[PDB]
């Protein structure tokens, strides 16, 4: 039932706030915690996201994390910055400098106490409380390093609760700061071990989908971030309403994970169509259902068509008769077939939710665990290595008391996690 | 008087519990309040309908059941249904966290906290029976909690209640009807652990169902209501023995005396007919031979298989209405003729036939056109394991590669326990073969 | 487009069809165990029939007639022709036989055995069963049956059976039938005669067995057209008058025995399969029903045509793709 | 072709057409293996949260 959520860093509070908003508005939230919707299909699930508060006050199950006070104003001070509860800010002074190591082992270690409390109260105002959601980067040193130290305090509090990430991987199309492969490749480390569900969401692919796909020649972070709310809404759908779907975070990620260590996600949102003639045309299954599965549409610079998918889960929105996205389905499946594993019968699943986002008619979001997923952590490790064999930028992290081994056992893990993915590519029945 | 008890257990079989109740008090003039005013014993009585409903000293008539669910979204329904009123609270269980299509945590996990308490609950009601002959329990196969609770339930009632008959009617899965990729292992998991421990088990392949919606209904996309209510008559023609005063399998010991040679082979076929459109205005009626013609006819069978590729062991034709001896066995006369039944050679080749004159009810404003005579077969034939090859194929697929066997493992079953179970399944497929074979 | 897969690599024909199908660049092969296939050219021996018709979305269609082997076995042929009413124990186009086991009618056939023997009759009588690519003596036909660990048939001997000349030859003739998922029966216009190169002696174990195994005309093969000619110039009749009419009619007469059977029409999945008849001609221009082989070989020249003619008729029927071979035996 | 076994009721009747003539564990087991699955799964945790105290 209960999913308490949690943002940490520049920008896991970003798109953690986009997030609040886009569903906030969705439930039909006004900025001020009041509700001023029509359907109550908007208030049968609300409470999973949404703590009720006296006097017809729903006020988001949200704790924000940072190690510097900027992006706490920012959130303050914006389009539903009133919604949170004031008690759940929780923010240092000295910031991270994009530097794993700080907000892993050093500044962070000062703060997470601090909010392992808010954690600890939210926690227990929830009547059976399903897991935890974490928004944050790989790339900087708050929602990274720290990020990633919560998760392991968080585990080690609630063993059993799932742990469910939308980690934002970095790309050198996007950002400068050159210790950023250094960054992720601890965090890709933390991650295999103690989540049970992650959304890969690589800036690499968001950039891609800006500037080629919607055209877009000076792409801003409210650009990606809008691609990101919009699939982390989608994704959300079965969990906040209502429909022909008994399911929750545990149920998903049996269905998803088949073994331990492959647990991250390829998302993918449709539709996707630049401006601005053909944003006027009328959408159909058919055509949603191509885009979803386009290598071009995924939200991970990596090419489905190179690996398998080992599982799919597909959700749609709006207006539409089911008996045509089971045939739109089954049609993907049955004329590309070899793009699925054999040795796991009927595994792509659709559910359908009738409520649409705002502003589209119909709408898709896809779900794929993908053997090419691999593509990504190679990209990574190609930059990690080329750096690390002359022990470059280095003296950044030992002069915050870390071992060369620490990163050597983080690339050692992300290698064996590459090869798992491929050992199933080559596996057949 | 011998009193029959009903167990639900998951979404499955709450649903398609909810579903038979409100057909029983339909098939014998139950209001939705608890009151039937053509019982003129207030308070008590010894009639049939009396097997499956307690009197209240108010009047009231109380369903002999109980509803377990290991969270509470389903059964919240029926506590807020039409049919609220006929329940009480002690017959609805609810826990808070659900097995999550895991068997292991149905049975293993969650199962060990609230199994007493299920069991405490079946006590009371036992308690209120002078002569309990068993029990029915509803459970899909898929679900976490139909699958590992359910399993456990049957291994506990043995104990507490040995030598009493436990029949089960099953859901058997198919992507057609929503399913989890792990289904075929709750499946597997749950058929061998519960096959000891019941004496006839009637299977319904979502499949089969489906179809019939789809083809005989005209339904584009069949929801669960639509399953459920086809389930219904079908569940409904079987226990109308227990309910109404008659002389075929008036007992649940006669199910298996009638239609389970074997012990382990006691999965009978279920087909029935005929399903009418409501919405066809025309309504021809069929002749009680065009009704059993029907039975022997792949499309009308509760699940997808070929019965002319195999033996049977035990028939039984139970109709419903307008239906006079004399028609029935020319109708077995012809069908012998026109048709492929090949008995074993142990056992005679032969009908057993009941008649209830009253007719099949429908529930106002379902998909079902009223009719005036009914037929539903039971039939125990080899053709059946068929569905078994199909779920052992779809179980080694993903086992050869321990896919998703984590999940199970992590739940305190230990790996040991998968195989052990697809070695039980081997053995019922050799068993249905050698049974069924000549070369 | 449409998909199939291979799962009888031996099939000369189907490996045959595959390659037609490929060329069409409208099907595509998906290796063996995926089940998201439209056509599956099965296995001879254990076919997962109970598998088909069970994917969702899928048309699927398989090469052979779950039970027709009752129609393809030696021993239960033999039964099926006696214990059906359609074809009755007098059934005048096959030859008197018995099952004997190394259901029993051993007894039975001594019993015919004197009754002929006694007749002072000819009384040659070939042993066979269903493991293995003739005598006047019942002492030396049974202690042959068990020596052999397998059912066997002891089934009577053609002893006058029609010769070709020059060459005083004994010979077989071969139709290839094939039956649609809609149950339509086609005879395959041309067939063939598995002649003997050693004149027929009455009295050597190769100028009686005419199969190609054992074994004028090139490669001990002769078509409709000459066997044709010959018939009109040595006998002044045709082959659709004094054979193929007979050949038509045994066809018919066993298949639509079996149709309520095997008969796909009402079920989840859909079948056709190809047959193959083998007949014999005595001196009257009596033609007998020898056996059917339900996965039959080709005639190396008609490999094109009868494969192009499954594709069209069987398969391309129930998929279509963006004259006639076969002869439509009414029935029914 | 012969009928046998005729009953005769208010609701209904019953009858037999022949057509040819022919040729457990303790409560004590149960709860060991339950208590047996809550060690292994109290020992995986016990390997969780010494990993992480690490
Ligand atoms: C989405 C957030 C983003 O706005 C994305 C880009 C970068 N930054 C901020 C804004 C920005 C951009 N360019 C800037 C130049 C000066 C100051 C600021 C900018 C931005 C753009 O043009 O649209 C707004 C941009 C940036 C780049 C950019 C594209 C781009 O917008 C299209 N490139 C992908 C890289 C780049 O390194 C590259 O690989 O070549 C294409 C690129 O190189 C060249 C020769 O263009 C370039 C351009 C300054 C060079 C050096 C540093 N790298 C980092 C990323 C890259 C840039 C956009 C963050
Ligand atoms: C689905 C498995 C795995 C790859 C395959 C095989 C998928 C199949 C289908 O996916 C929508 C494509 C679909 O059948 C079409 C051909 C009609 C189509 O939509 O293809 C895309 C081009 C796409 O480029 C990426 C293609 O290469 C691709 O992704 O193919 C536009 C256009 O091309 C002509 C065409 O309209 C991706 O999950
Ligand atoms: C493609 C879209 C809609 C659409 C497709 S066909 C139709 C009738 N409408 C949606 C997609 C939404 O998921 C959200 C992400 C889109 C990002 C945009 C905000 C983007 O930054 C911007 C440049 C745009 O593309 C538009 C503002 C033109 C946007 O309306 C169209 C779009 O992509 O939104
Ligand atoms: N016919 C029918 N099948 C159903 C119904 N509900 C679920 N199923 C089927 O049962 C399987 C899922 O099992 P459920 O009963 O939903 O699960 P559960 O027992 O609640 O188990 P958990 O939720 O995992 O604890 C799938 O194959 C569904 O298609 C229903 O009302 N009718
Ligand atoms: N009843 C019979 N009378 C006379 N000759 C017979 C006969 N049955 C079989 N033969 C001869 O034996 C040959 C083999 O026939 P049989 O039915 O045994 O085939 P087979 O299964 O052994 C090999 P194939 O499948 O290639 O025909 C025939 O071609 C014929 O020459
Ligand atoms: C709460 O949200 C979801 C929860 C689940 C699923 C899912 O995808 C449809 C969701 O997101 C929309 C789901 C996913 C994948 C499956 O197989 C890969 C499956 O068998 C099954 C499922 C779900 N069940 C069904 C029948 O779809 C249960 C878990
Ligand atoms: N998609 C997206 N990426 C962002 C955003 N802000 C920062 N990033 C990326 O996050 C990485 C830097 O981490 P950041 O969140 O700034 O650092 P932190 O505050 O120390 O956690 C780089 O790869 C940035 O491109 C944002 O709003 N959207
Ligand atoms: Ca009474
Ligand atoms: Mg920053
Ligand atoms: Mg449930």
């Amino acid at each position: 039932r209960e999913i308490v959520h949690i943002q940490a860093g520049q920008c896991g509070n970003q798109i953690g706030a986009k997030f609040w908003e886009v569903i906030s508005d969705e439930h039909g939230i006004d900025p001020t915690g009041s509700y001023h919707g029509d359907s109550d299909l908007q208030l049968e699930r609300i409470n999973v996201y949404y703590n009720e508060a006296t006097g017809n006050k729903y006020v988001p199950r949200a704790i924000l994390v940072d190690l510097e006070p900027g992006t706490m104003d920012s959130v303050r001070s914006g389009p539903f910055g009133q919604i949170f509860r004031p008690d759940n800010f929780v923010f240092g002074q000295s910031g991270a400098g994009n530097n794993w190591a700080k907000g892993h082992y050093t500044e962070g270690a000062e703060l997470v106490d601090s909010v392992l409390d808010v954690v600890r109260k939210e926690s227990e105002s929830c009547d059976c409380l399903q897991g935890f959601q974490l928004t944050h980067s790989l790339g900087g040193g708050t929602g990274s390093g720290m990020g990633t130290l919560l998760i392991s305090k968080i585990r080690e509090e609630y063993p059993d609760r799932i742990m469910n990430t939308f980690s934002v991987m970095p790309s050198p199309k996007v950002s400068d700061t050159v210790v950023e492969p250094y960054n992720a490749t601890l965090s890709v480390h933390q991650l295999v071990e103690n989540t049970d569900e992650t959304y890969c969401i690589d800036n690499e692919a968001l950039y891609d989908i800006c500037f080629r796909t919607l055209k877009l020649t000076t792409p801003t972070y409210g650009d990606l971030n809008h691609l990101v709310s919009a699939t982390m809404s989608g994704v959300t759908t079965c969990l906040r309403f209502p429909g022909q779907l008994n399911a929750d975070l545990r149920k998903l990620a049996v269905n998803m994970v088949p073994f331990p260590r492959l647990h991250f996600f390829m998302p993918g949102f449709a539709p996707l169509t630049s401006r601005g003639s053909q944003q006027y045309r009328a959408l159909t299954v058919p055509e949603l259902t191509q885009q979803m599965f386009d290598s071009k549409n995924m939200m991970a610079a990596c090419d489905p068509r190179h690996g398998r998918y080992l599982t799919v889960a597909a959700i749609f929105r709006g207006r539409m008769s089911m008996k045509e996205v089971d045939e739109q389905m089954l049609n993907v499946q049955n004329k590309n077939s070899s793009y699925f594993v054999e040795w796991i019968p009927n595994n792509v699943k659709t559910a359908v939710c009738d409520i649409p986002p705002r502003g589209l008619k119909m709408s898709a979001t896809f779900i794929g665990n993908s053997t090419a997923i691999q593509e990504l952590f190679k990209r990574i490790s190609e930059q990690f290595t080329a750096m690390f064999r002359r022990k470059a930028f280095l003296h950044w992290y030992t002069g915050e008391g870390m071992d060369e081994m620490e990163f050597t056992e983080a690339e050692s893990n992300m290698n064996d996690l590459v090869s798992e993915y491929q050992q199933y590519q080559d596996a057949t029945a | 008087m011998r009193e029959c008890i009903s167990i639900h257990v998951g979404q499955a079989g709450v649903q398609i519990g909810n579903a038979c109740w409100e057909l029983y008090c339909l098939e014998h003039g139950i209001q939705p309040d608890g009151q039937m005013p053509s019982d003129k014993t207030i308070g008590g009585g010894d009639d049939s309908f009396n097997t499956f409903f307690s009197e209240t000293g108010a009047g009231k008539h109380v369903p002999r059941a109980v509803f377990v669910d290991l969270e509470p979204t389903v059964i919240d329904e029926v506590r807020t249904g039409t049919y609220r009123q006929l329940f009480h609270p002690e017959q609805l269980i609810t826990g808070k966290e659900d097995a999550a299509n895991n068997y292991a945590r149905g049975h293993y996990t969650i199962g060990k906290e609230i199994i007493d308490l299920v069991l405490d609950r079946i006590r009371k009601l036992a308690d209120q029976c002078t002569g309990l002959q068993g029990f029915l329990v509803f459970h899909s196969f898929g679900g976490g909690t139909g699958s590992g609770f359910t399993s456990l339930l049957m291994e506990r009632l043995s104990v507490d209640y040995g030598k009493k008959s436990k029949l089960e009617f099953s859901i058997y899965p198919a992507p057609q009807v929503s399913t989890a990729v792990v289904e075929p292992y709750n499946s597997i998991l749950t058929t061998h652990t519960t096959l000891e421990h019941s004496d006839c088990a009637f299977m319904v392949d979502n499949e089969a169902i489906y179809d019939i919606c789809r083809r005989n209904l005209d339904i584009e996309r069949p929801t669960y209501t639509n399953l459920n209510r086809l389930i219904s008559q079908i569940v409904s023609s079987i226990t109308a023995s227990l309910r109404f005063d008659g002389a075929l399998n008036v007992d649940l010991t006669e199910f298996q005396t009638n239609l389970v040679p074997y012990p382990r082979i006691h999965f009978p076929l279920a087909t029935y007919a005929p399903v009418i459109s409501a919405e066809k205005a025309y309504h021809e009626q069929l002749s009680v031979a065009e009704i059993t013609n029907a039975c022997f006819e792949p499309a009308n069978q509760m699940v997808k298989c070929d019965p002319r590729h195999g033996k049977y062991m035990a028939c039984c034709l139970l109709y419903r209405g307008d239906v006079v001896p004399k028609d029935v066995n020319a109708a077995i006369a012809t069908i012998k003729t026109k048709r492929s039944i090949q008995f074993v050679d142990w056992c005679p080749t032969g009908f057993k036939v009941g008649i209830n004159y009253q007719p099949p009810t429908v529930v106002p404003g379902g998909d079902l056109a009223k009719v005036q005579r009914a037929v539903c077969m039971l039939s125990n034939t080899t053709a059946i394991a068929e569905a078994w090859a199909r779920l052992d194929h779809k179980f080694d697929l993903m086992y050869a590669k321990r896919a998703f066997v984590h999940w199970y493992v992590g739940e305190g079953m230990e790996e040991g326990e998968f195989s052990e179970a697809r070695e039980d399944m081997a053995a019922l497929e050799k068993d249905y073969e050698e049974v069924g074979v000549d070369s | 487009m449409y998909t199939f897969v291979v799962r009888d690599e031996n099939s000369s024909v189907y490996a045959e069809v595959s390659r037609l199908l490929l060329a069409t660049g409208q099907w595509k092969r998906l290796r063996k165990d995926n089940p998201r296939f439209n056509l599956m050219l099965g296995e001879r021996n254990r076919l997962p029939f109970g598998r088909l018709g069970h994917e969702p979305g899928l048309v699927q269609l398989v090469n052979y007639y779950r039970g027709a082997d009752k129609l393809c076995r030696k021993a239960s042929l033999v039964k099926l022709i006696k214990t059906s009413p359609e074809l009755s124990e007098s059934c005048t186009w096959f030859p008197e036989s018995y099952v004997i086991y190394p259901t029993d009618e051993r007894e039975v056939f001594l019993a015919a055995y004197n009754r002929r023997r006694e007749g002072r009759e000819g009384n040659v009588w070939i042993a066979k069963s269903s493991a293995g690519a003739i005598s006047s003596e019942a002492s030396e036909l049974l202690d042959f049956i068990d020596e052999q660990g397998q059912v066997h048939v002891i089934q009577k001997y053609l002893e006058k059976p029609l010769l070709l000349e020059p060459g005083h030859r004994k010979f077989d003739i071969r139709s290839w039938v094939l039956v649609d998922h809609l149950y339509n029966i086609y005879l395959y216009r041309e067939g063939v005669l598995r002649t003997s190169s050693e004149p027929y002696n009455s009295a050597d174990k190769t100028c009686h067995l005419t199969n190609h195994c054992i074994q004028y005309e090139e490669g001990n093969e002769m078509f409709f057209e000459e066997f044709n000619q010959y018939l009109m110039d040595a006998l002044n009749t045709t082959l659709e008058n004094s054979i193929l009419l007979q050949i038509k009619h045994i066809i018919r007469s066993c298949l639509m025995c079996i149709e309520p059977a095997i008969s796909t029409k009402h079920l989840h999945y859909q079948s056709f399969q190809l047959f193959g008849f083998d007949f014999m001609v005595d001196e009257e221009l009596k033609v007998w029903l020898i056996e059917v082989n339900g996965a039959p070989a080709c005639a190396q020249k008609l490999y094109a045509e009868l494969c192009q003619g499954i594709v069209d008729v069987a398969i391309s029927s129930v998929f279509p793709l963006a004259t006639s071979i076969f002869i439509k035996l009414h029935h029914h | 072709m012969e009928v046998i076994e005729l009953n005769k009721c208010t609701s209904g009747q019953s009858f037999e057409v022949i057509l040819k003539p022919p040729s457990d564990p303790s409560l004590e087991e149960i709860q060991k293996k339950l208590e047996a699955a809550e060690e292994r799964r109290k020992y995986q945790e016990a390997e969780l949260l010494k990993h992480l105290a690490e």
